[PDB]
């Protein structure tokens, strides 16, 4: 088993209950290091509509020792929550956030319609409509370079066959469930029990 | 919806000036700001655009190196800096908002400010 | 660069009814990405039309643009007393958003 015990509780509450979440293209990453793991809070809360745990099972079998837990938070539209699965393709998957096909983690997603929709629309959350190439697993593109779509040089300004690579979601308070924001906190585990920097909450060794 | 800017600059030749176009709430969010030089008794010249959210300002070949576009995300105000007053630089500087987003595909100036005229004097 | 040449240089002579305001470009305007701006004297130009014929908000539909490729038309059904300003052409088709010279400048 061989895990150490750190009295420091892991700040999953910080990640999940944060006031402001990042956009999908500029996906915010936090490293959960050197703390005891809290996973049953997530399991029992049950207000998380999507709790898809690849690799590890979501039925109370994640009391495991991890050397590294990576937490990623972004806000996307409801229709593309399926998009962010291992080995799936779409706009969000190939241009904003790509999940490795061997992902051993938990894609956690819940509604933020009250929090992340503002009257007259909320345009704070962006997404990359077009990009030159498909995005590699765990890569953030913050470039604002005008996408080329024609022989004409973009010259840095937008126009025909030259577009701003990013676009606004535009969540509205009265809108379809398919068109409402879902905060997603992708949890990436490494499942190494020998270093086990991220302590598991079971009795020591 | 309203983009009230500066008035008139008593700038002696060679002395720099900064413009102060004021964006209303939500203008900066989804709209870029464009500057249009209107030299007295000529046509409209497109100096360039500033995308406030990502702080991107691109200028035309003519005005490159002679003018600087800045915008303040807090207070929602657009600024344009003239390097110095060259003799031909006297003009009515305008400010207008264009959609920069791919879906809208408008890239045209919807609303305009009153105008800021620079000159040797008043 | 896409340049523009407005042909009817001076139409502020109180003309009657239809006016065939034109604008042509060296390379054809692509995607009908042209707009028309009305510069009332002493004031800043207000958008009058955009696209090939897409009328602006708060502008009477009598002002139309019958443009193919480069938008070379702007038709006002009646020349009302208020509408005697300087109408401008602008293209946003991958250039430094070059304008025209103006069409009804006294």
């Amino acid at each position: 088993v061989r895990f150490p015990n750190i009295a420091n509780l892991c700040p999953f509450g910080e990640v999940f209950n944060a006031t402001r979440f990042a956009s999908v293209y500029a996906w915010n990453r936090k490293r959960i290091s050197n703390c005891v793991a809290d996973y049953s809070v997530l399991y029992n809360s049950a207000s998380f509509s999507t709790f898809k745990c690849y690799g590890v099972s979501p039925t109370k079998l994640n009391d495991l020792c991890f050397t590294n837990v990576y937490a990623d938070s972004f806000v996307i539209r409801g229709d593309e929550v399926r998009q962010i699965a291992p080995g799936q393709t779409g706009k969000i998957a190939d241009y904003n956030y790509k999940l490795p096909d061997d992902f051993t983690g938990c894609v956690i997603a819940w509604n933020s319609n009250n929090l992340d929709s503002k009257v007259g629309g909320n345009y704070n959350y962006l997404y990359r409509l077009f990009r030159k190439s498909n995005l590699k697993p765990f890569e953030r593109d913050i470039s604002t370079e005008i996408y080329q779509a024609g022989s004409t040089p973009c010259n840095g300004v937008e126009g025909f066959n030259c577009y701003f690579p990013l676009q606004s979601y535009g969540f509205q308070p009265t809108n379809g469930v398919g068109y409402q924001p879902y905060r997603v906190v992708v949890l990436s585990f490494e499942l190494l029990h020998a270093p086990a920097t991220v302590c598991g909450p079971k009795k020591s060794t | 919806v309203q983009l009230v800017q500066s008035g008139a600059e008593v700038k002696k030749p060679g002395s720099s000036v900064k413009v102060s176009c004021k964006a209303s709430g939500g203008t900066f969010n989804t709209y870029a700001i464009n500057w249009v030089r209107q030299a007295p008794g000529q046509g409209l010249e497109w100096m360039g655009r500033i995308i406030p959210m990502f702080g991107i300002a691109n200028y035309a070949q003519k005005f490159q190196g002679t003018v600087t576009f800045t915008a303040d995300k807090s207070t929602s105000t657009a600024y344009m800096e003239l390097s110095s007053l060259r003799y031909e630089d006297t003009a009515v500087y305008y400010c207008a908002r264009s959609a920069y987003y791919s879906e809208s595909s408008g890239y045209y100036l919807d609303y305009w400010g009153q105008g800021t005229l620079v000159t040797v004097s008043s | 660069e896409i340049v523009l040449t407005q042909s009817p240089g001076t139409l502020s002579l109180s003309p009657g009814e239809r006016a065939t305001l034109s604008c042509r470009a060296s390379q054809s305007v692509s995607g009908s990405y042209l707009a028309w701006y009305q510069q009332k004297p002493g004031q800043a130009p207000s958008l009058l039309i955009y696209g090939a014929s897409s009328r602006a908000t708060g502008i009477p539909d009598r002002f139309s643009g019958s443009g193919s490729g480069t938008d070379f038309t702007l038709t006002i059904s009646r020349l009302e007393p208020e509408d005697f300003a300087v109408y401008y052409c602008q293209q946003y088709v991958n250039s430094p958003r070059t304008f025209g010279q103006g069409t009804k400048l006294e």
